[PDB]
């Protein structure tokens, strides 16, 4: 699981 | 609803390659994602724990490092920097 996986799990 | 960062964010932002003086809350936190990639300060075995001391973005966040997982400290610092 990458970073740009984990990160996009956050709302904008 | 756009909102203007204050000038650290603002530097930050445009060193994402984002542009402009007045960004929505969406586009600073994808140019935030932008810059943690291209920077390279994720962890590369543990992705979601960001390492930022030694850079601009520490100083900012008023931290060394954080977890995306329990994101509050970014919560901290946009409710501070974006008027």
């Amino acid at each position: 699981t990458s970073f740009k996986e984990y990160w996009c799990l956050l709302s904008p | 609803n756009q909102v203007r960062p204050k000038l650290p964010l603002l530097k930050i932002l445009h060193a994402a390659g984002a542009q402009g003086e007045m960004f929505t809350v969406k586009e600073v936190m994808h140019y935030l994602g932008q810059y943690i990639m291209v920077k390279q300060l994720y962890d590369a075995a543990a992705q979601h724990m960001v390492y930022c001391g030694g850079d601009l973005l520490g100083e900012l966040l008023g931290r060394q490092s954080f977890s995306v997982k329990d994101p509050s400290p970014l919560y901290d610092m946009l409710r501070k920097n974006l008027v």
